[PDB]
């Protein structure tokens, strides 16, 4: 069973051969598989592999403490070092060459004579010690000191044992071996050893230069700063942000957050081109995979990490989950890791993260005491990462596995505010935002960083341009794109079975089960927010987007919908009042309409008729628009507060929600007619509507009672869903498969519940800012065809738009200023009723885009039309600049006033930076506020906090480590001074948390205490339905509604049992399901004689009736406006039946349709059909008849004039095997003269009965074809033969049938004698079975 | 209030 050792012991198989000795014979440890660990594992000293997350967590998993080595930030030494002395105060180590030399060389200064201790420097008892090497003076007297590779033994100062100098920090810059000379340095290939410690780059490479951003421009210089060259200058107030290069191709890349673009250029400054300009808005940093030809990009408007090729074509998002605030990025393609930094996540934790170069296997590389981590650089030859921190103000380094943390700089006087960093050989160049300069720093330990280039602006990311910075390595994707269909993204060398790459697909595609071939995406969750419009996979197991985010500089997106047949999404932008359309990939952005849009709150798309509906909450109306050609009209106009609208194309219904006090949900035909409420009882704030396509059930969301309901499309069979946890205010709603997706404003999240009950509430997103509608993208849903988009014709034969109508019918419509002609399908101009209108009023400038702007916004220097059309050809005569803008004196250019003398040359001729006042004057800010050299003023409390408040560094100048902060400012022990407003604020602002530890919370009368005291929340959040405190102390103990009854101030519906506010009791509107809240005990409402009592009970001035607006909020005051002046037998048919001259009423749909139904032709008399017009759902022939629409293009001349087969396009039948009849019908050739007619064409050439020349009796012969239709079907109203022999000009017209048959009276049909008077009615009216004929049973 | 901010 198990494994038995050679010593006679049983050991489990899992612990057999796992580096554990087990039995003393070590039988299970003689064999060695113990293969090298993968990318996701850490390798212990003994060869055991453990998962990367186990590293530096507190557990000695490796049994050698190799995974717990130096996780602290080098708090203190370990017995100091050989030939070095330890300062007791802080653990700093200095050598004897500085000890007792006469200078305090460590922070405590204990290495010299002190008057408080009496210690003196000189010889002493060392004569008795007799040390192994030498004696030297210490303040305690003579003490031992030993050469390299000699350290004192265990509590034996006199005895020195050999030491491994290879473990000392900075002994050799690249590599070290201890087998010879007690140690020896060596260098990687390409470097050349100088002296005996330092490795420098060989002169076989062309040159070495450093590239950094000046804060405005892109600079370059040598390693000593003798000469500096501007590489590329920023245009249009640009700002170089993050820089990286590619030595093989001699290209330098840099991002632009102000211009929201990413550029690239040659090292000579030639061929500067834009790499990306779509969906990239704040590219903080950048990185280049130099062997796979990739460009990894950081984004912070929608926090994500992208990868795009060097030219910028193939794009795909890699990391999106919990990514918070990404700032730094670095990578090592040769080994295969991606390192990126994060100064705050969706969880409050900041961290430095490690990942594979395709986003897999994310790990917290450095987590403790990380503050505000910033850009990251790598030591490609020693396998270490370097990151800088702006909060705790240090530069630190850890290995690729996060072990052996060592600090190279620390303090508010050393690195007050680092941003970027880069290594070359032995120096870390780091930008600092406080000293306002790129600084050169040693990469092991520094007493003071040197200034490399002092700037007037905040500098930014730095890089060192050299070949050795990009070591050579093979390309896993080089073997024919790695076999991937679209994109090959490099990964760890041990990933994908050693192939070292993982296949990816560009936006709009997903990987199949082969993980090699891309397929078009079918489903994803589309949602909108204030900042972006995003598309997310439904499966919560993955997190990355499927569609590019949609974003702008001003942004407030609300409504969204999609067009699956074009891979297109629509959206609105309330900051621009425009409706856009954009592909999934991001290309092809176009506007739909930008004219007369006022707070469009929602959108919906009729995917069969290609009509777009949107709801104007400002105009208080809903509009429809045809995408084929811009054609819009208001179909519902007099609403109060309309919200989300949803349309059902196949059923021909649209649904819209209104939440004014008499809240309701309406339904109407897609035409915009037959408006009626379907849910008006027990509603408040019905925000979101959604439709279950698989069941034709309407789902809607309420926000005043915090409920989600559903019902049939008729509003009947209403059901509520169960209680949903932490739902307080839902806005969006979407039903897809078995899940219901909702968005809550109070949560600021997207939650998922089961669509049949309350469900398992699962949070999809969190911290999504202001969140708006959701929508389920699904290409399978957008399938179907009403009569509006049936083949053999187009658009239902209607000009402009045709509207689907329930019961499978269509109604034609035309835009504003158009009227339907007599045929009810084509529309003519109607200027008499709806005159043409201008794009803008007389006080506003119409842009080239359909928008409208104030007339004094023309030529103000700011693009307000979103087309630059208001800032076009400005500065010339008849086109002067606005009084607010500043005009350049030459060339006709107007610029914004705020750009006038702001130290940037904006005007093309520089007129904006010439002869403006230098007089700061004796003007002074108040005595409380410190004054900078820039004359900006800040309080004294802000000075020397390592924050560049003055924007010129004046408040941080001459700051020193003396530890002598102002009385107001608190002092971190060795970090910086700090303001009181940050002491005891819930956040650790000092490095060690000295400003937060030991304090207590304290709260006013408007706040509440969590039970554990962890936080002091606002009293507004007490008893709200949302768990705010971590211990849930807020919602515990809230008032509980008595079982069955309701609260004190809440009416109860007697018929249902639900609760409504007492303000709704006796208000005139029945809110209860049975109208119990408007009982007969309600006091009647009275109105004054000077007012008008509106139908909802309001009192309004009688002057205001027909004044121009529904002041009652009901149509009452505007409905009744005739005020506008100029300035035979007795029986009868039913209401819907036509009356003939001879009676026998016929239904009105039979009127004037080429069928005689009255007998006398009254339903088809030319006088009757002269004025009659077709119903809107019926096709009008050119003759004037009204055939049902389903008769159109059906091979049959049912209209008579062939007007309904005129213009029909018919699919060509395969004449090689089918027969194309004369009427266009497609029938198989095998069915030609098969026995009965199938074509039924005018030709009637289908059924010729080709083989036989005659037919026997009973099945009698027909006239021109030998079909065997019996004579019993003679004169029966249809041509059974199809050749006249049944209608028979010979029989049934000469004399009454054969001797064995009788002719019926209706139809005039000859029937067999054994049918005649047999006891069963064989004629249609029973003329064969009257009482006259007699006969018996 | 249920108003789009
Ligand atoms: C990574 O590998 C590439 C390709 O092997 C290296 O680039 C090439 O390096 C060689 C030297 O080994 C260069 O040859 C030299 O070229 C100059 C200029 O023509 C000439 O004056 C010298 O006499 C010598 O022939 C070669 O130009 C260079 N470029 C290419 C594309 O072949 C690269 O140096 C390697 N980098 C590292 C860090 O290993
Ligand atoms: C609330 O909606 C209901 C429908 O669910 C309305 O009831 C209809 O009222 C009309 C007359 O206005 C009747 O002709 C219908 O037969 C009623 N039911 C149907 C089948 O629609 C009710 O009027 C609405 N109430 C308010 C206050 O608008
Ligand atoms: C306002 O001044 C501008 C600048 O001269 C004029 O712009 C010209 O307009 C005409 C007609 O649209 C165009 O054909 C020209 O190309 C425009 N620019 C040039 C080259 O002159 C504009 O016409 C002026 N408007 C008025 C009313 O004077
Ligand atoms: C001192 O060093 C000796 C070396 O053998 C060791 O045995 C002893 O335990 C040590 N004592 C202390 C207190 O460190
Ligand atoms: C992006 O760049 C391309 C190429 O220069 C250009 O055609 C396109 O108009 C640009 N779009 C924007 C928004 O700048
Ligand atoms: C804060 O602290 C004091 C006690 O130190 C307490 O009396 C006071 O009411 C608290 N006030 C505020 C501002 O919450
Ligand atoms: C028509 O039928 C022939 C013979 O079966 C076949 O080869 C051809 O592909 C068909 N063409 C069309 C358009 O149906
Ligand atoms: C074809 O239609 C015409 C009327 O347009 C009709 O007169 C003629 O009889 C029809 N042809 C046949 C074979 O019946
Ligand atoms: C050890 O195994 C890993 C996978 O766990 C890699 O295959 C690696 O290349 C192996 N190392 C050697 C030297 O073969
Ligand atoms: C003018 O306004 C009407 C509505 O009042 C229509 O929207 C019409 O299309 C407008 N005309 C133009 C040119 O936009
Ligand atoms: C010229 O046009 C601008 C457009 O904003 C202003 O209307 C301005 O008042 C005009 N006149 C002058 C003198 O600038
Ligand atoms: C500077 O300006 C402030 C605000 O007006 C006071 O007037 C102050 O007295 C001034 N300081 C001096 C030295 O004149
Ligand atoms: C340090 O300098 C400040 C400067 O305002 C004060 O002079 C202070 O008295 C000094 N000494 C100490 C110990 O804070
Ligand atoms: C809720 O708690 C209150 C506390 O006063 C009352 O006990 C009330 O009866 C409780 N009701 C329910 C349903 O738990
Ligand atoms: C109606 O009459 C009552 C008295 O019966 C009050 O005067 C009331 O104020 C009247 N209605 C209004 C709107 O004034
Ligand atoms: C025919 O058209 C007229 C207008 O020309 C009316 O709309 C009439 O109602 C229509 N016919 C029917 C049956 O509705
Ligand atoms: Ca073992
Ligand atoms: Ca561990
Ligand atoms: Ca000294
Ligand atoms: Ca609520
Ligand atoms: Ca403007
Ligand atoms: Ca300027
Ligand atoms: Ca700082
Ligand atoms: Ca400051
Ligand atoms: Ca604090
Ligand atoms: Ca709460
Ligand atoms: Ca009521
Ligand atoms: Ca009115
Ligand atoms: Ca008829
Ligand atoms: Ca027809
Ligand atoms: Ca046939
Ligand atoms: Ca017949
Ligand atoms: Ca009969």
């Amino acid at each position: 069973k198990e494994f038995e050792c050679g010593s006679g012991e049983c050991i489990l198989r899992a612990y057999v051969c796992d580096h554990d000795n087990d039995c003393e014979d070590n039988s299970d440890e003689r064999n060695c598989n113990y293969d090298t660990c993968g990318g996701h594992q850490f390798t212990c000293s003994n060869g055991q592999c453990i998962n990367q997350n186990w590293v530096c967590d507190g557990d000695d998993d490796c049994q050698d403490s190799g995974d717990e080595d130096g996780c602290e930030s080098n708090q203190s030494h370990h017995r100091c070092y050989p030939r070095e002395w330890a300062c007791p105060g802080s653990g700093r180590c200095i050598s004897i060459d500085k000890v007792c030399d006469g200078v305090p060389d460590c922070p405590e200064g204990d290495d010299e004579n002190n008057v408080t201790s009496g210690r003196t420097c000189g010889m002493g008892v060392c004569s008795v010690l007799n040390c192994e090497y030498q004696c030297h003076q210490t303040p305690f007297g003579g003490e031992c000191f030993c050469p390299p590779g000699h350290i004192i033994n265990s509590n034996d100062s006199r005895t020195c044992i050999d030491f491994d100098d290879c473990q000392i920090w900075g002994i050799c810059d690249q590599k070290c071996e201890n087998r010879q000379g007690r140690h020896q340095c060596l260098c990687e290939e390409g470097y050349i050893l100088e002296r005996g410690q330092h490795c420098k780059s060989s002169d076989s490479f062309s040159a070495a230069s450093v590239i950094f951003s000046n804060g405005r421009d892109l600079l370059v210089g040598d390693l000593h700063g003798r000469n500096f060259r501007i590489l590329a200058e920023s245009k249009n107030r640009g700002m170089v942000m993050g820089v990286d290069f590619h030595y093989q191709k001699h290209r330098v890349f840099w991002t632009d957050p102000m211009q929201e673009k990413v550029f690239s250029t040659d090292i000579n400054g030639l061929n500067t081109q834009e790499i990306l300009n779509v969906s990239v808005d704040t590219p903080e940093n950048l990185a280049v995979d130099w062997i796979n030809n990739k460009l990894y990009l950081v984004e912070t408007k929608v926090n994500r990490i992208d990868v795009v090729n060097l030219e910028g074509n193939q794009r795909v998002t890699l990391i999106t989950e919990n990514l918070g605030h990404p700032r730094g990025i670095a990578l090592d393609p040769t080994v295969g890791y991606l390192f990126f930094s994060d100064w705050g996540s969706l969880s409050g934790q900041p961290k430095v993260e490690r990942a594979f170069m395709d986003g897999s296997n994310r790990k917290d590389l450095v987590t403790t005491k990380v503050g505000w981590p910033a850009g990251i650089t790598l030591d490609l030859v020693s396998k270490r990462v370097y990151w800088v921190d702006s909060r705790y103000d240090y530069i630190e380094t850890v290995t690729y596995d996060g072990i052996q943390r060592k600090t190279v700089a620390r303090g508010g006087s050393l690195v007050p505010h680092p941003f970027g960093i880069s290594l070359f050989e032995e120096h870390v160049f780091f930008t600092d935002w406080t000293k306002m300069a790129v600084m050169k720093a040693s990469k092991f330990t520094e007493t003071n960083p040197q200034v490399y280039h002092q700037s007037s602006l905040r500098p930014h990311g730095v890089t060192v341009y050299h070949a050795l910075r990009q070591p050579n390595a093979t390309n896993p994707c080089g073997s024919n794109n790695g076999g991937c269909a679209q994109v090959c993204v490099l990964s760890h060398r041990t990933d994908n079975g050693g192939l070292g790459y993982r296949c990816k697909c560009e936006f709009g595609f997903e990987l199949d089960d082969d993980e090699h071939r891309c397929v078009a995406v079918k489903n994803f969750l589309l949602f909108s927010s204030k900042t972006a419009v995003r598309g997310i996979p439904f499966t919560l197991s993955t997190q990355e987007d499927v569609m590019v985010p949609v974003t702008g500089s001003p942004s407030f997106f609300v409504g969204i919908d999609f067009d699956a047949q074009h891979s297109t999404v629509f959206y609105s932008d309330l900051s621009k009042d425009i409706i856009y359309k954009q592909k999934i990939d991001g290309t092809g952005k176009e506007v739909i309409t930008a004219n007369r849009l006022e707070s469009v709150e929602c959108l919906t798309f009729d995917w069969i008729s290609r009509n777009l509906y949107w709801t104007d909450g400002g105009l208080k109306s809903v509009t429809v628009l045809r995408l084929a050609d811009k054609s819009r009209r208001q179909i519902i106009s007099n609403l109060n507060n309309p919200r989300s609208i949803v349309v059902h194309p196949t059923a021909g219904y649209m649904f819209l929600s209104d939440w004014f006090r008499p809240a309701k949900i309406m339904r109407a035909w897609s035409d915009g007619s037959h408006l009626m409420p379907i849910v008006n009882t027990s509603l408040g704030w019905p925000n979101g509507l959604a439709i279950d396509w698989s069941a034709s059930r309407l789902y809607w969301v309420d926000a005043f009672f915090d409920k989600i309901e559903h019902s049939t499309l008729d509003g009947l069979d209403r059901k509520r869903l169960g209680h949903v946890d932490q739902m307080t205010h839902p806005f969006g709603l979407t039903v897809f498969k078995d899940n219901v997706f909702i968005t809550d404003w109070r949560l600021g999240a997207i939650i998922r519940v089961r669509k049949s009950d309350g469900g398992d509430m699962t949070v999809i997103r969190r911290g999504i800012s202001s969140v708006m509608h959701v929508k389920a993208y699904d290409a399978d849903l957008q399938t179907g065809s009403n009569y509006c988009s049936q083949t053999t014709h187009a658009n239902g034969d209607c000009s402009h738009f045709c509207f689907p109508v329930p019961n499978f019918q269509r109604v034609c419509g035309c835009p504003y200023g158009m009227k339907l002609q007599r045929d009810q399908m084509t529309c003519e101009g109607d200027p008499a009723r709806e005159p043409p209108t201008q794009q803008c009023g007389s006080l506003s400038f119409p842009c080239n885009n359909g928008k409208c702007v104030p007339s004094f916004f023309r030529c103000d220097g700011v693009d307000d039309c979103h087309d630059n059309s208001d800032e076009h050809q400005c500065g010339v005569f008849n086109n002067t600049c606005s009084p607010s803008a500043f005009a350049c004196v030459r060339g006709g250019q107007c610029i914004p006033g705020q750009w006038h003398c702001d130290r940037q040359n904006d005007c093309l001729d520089g007129s904006d930076e010439q002869n403006c006042p230098t007089h700061a004057t004796s003007s002074t800010c108040p005595s409380t506020s410190f004054t900078c050299d820039n004359h900006v003023c800040i309080p004294k409390d802000w000075v020397c906090d390592t924050d560049n408040d003055c924007s010129d560094g004046s408040d941080e100048k001459n700051c020193q480590a003396s530890g002598t902060c102002q009385p107001t400012q608190f002092r971190c022990p060795d970090h910086r001074c700090i303001s009181p407003l940050y002491v005891c604020d819930g956040d650790k602002d000092c490095a060690d948390g000295s400003d937060e530890a030991g304090c207590v919370l304290n709260c006013t009368s408007a706040q509440f205490k969590c039970a554990d005291g962890s936080s002091c929340i606002n009293s507004r959040y007490r008893c709200d339905g949302v768990y705010d405190c971590r211990d849930n102390s807020d919602e515990a103990g809230c008032p509980t509604r008595p079982p069955g009854m309701c609260h004190l101030d809440e009416f109860q519906c007697q018929g249902d049992g639900t609760c409504i506010p007492n303000t709704w009791e006796c208000d005139g509107h029945p809110d209860c399901i049975h109208g119990s809240d408007e009982h007969t005990g309600c006091v009647p409402k009275t109105c004054s004689p000077t007012h008008f009592l509106c139908d909802n009970g309001n009192c309004i001035y009688k002057a205001w009736i027909c004044d121009g607006d529904n002041d009652c909020r009901d149509m009452s005051d505007e409905k009744d406006c005739p005020t506008q002046p100029f300035h035979d037998t007795g029986t009868r048919c039913n209401q819907l039946q036509f009356t003939c001259l001879n009676g026998h009423c016929i239904n009105q749909d039979w009127k004037c349709d080429n069928d005689n139904d009255c007998g006398d032709g009254s339903d088809e008399l030319p006088t009757v059909c002269a004025f009659h017009t077709c119903r809107s759902t019926a096709f009008t022939c050119g003759n004037g008849r009204c055939v049902p629409y389903h008769y159109r293009c059906d091979y049959y001349n049912d209209c008579g004039d062939n007007s309904d087969e005129a213009g029909c396009l018919f699919r060509n039948c395969n004449s090689t095997t089918e027969f194309t009849c004369s009427n266009g019908r497609c029938i198989p050739l095998s069915y030609v003269c098969n026995g009965i007619n199938n074509c039924h064409d005018n030709d009637t050439s289908d059924e010729k009965n080709c083989p036989p020349h005659t037919c026997p009796p009973d099945f009698t012969k027909c006239q021109t074809t030998n079909i065997c239709v019996p004579r019993a079907f003679l004169c029966d109203g249809d041509n059974d033969c199809g050749d006249g022999s049944d209608e028979n000009p010979i029989y049934c017209a000469s004399h009454t049938c054969r001797s064995n048959e009788f002719q019926c009276l209706s139809p005039q049909r000859c029937i067999p004698s054994y049918w005649f008077c047999d006891g069963e009615a064989d004629c249609a009216d029973g003329s064969d079975e009257p009482d006259t004929c007699g006969h018996s049973v | 209030x249920n108003x789009x901010x």
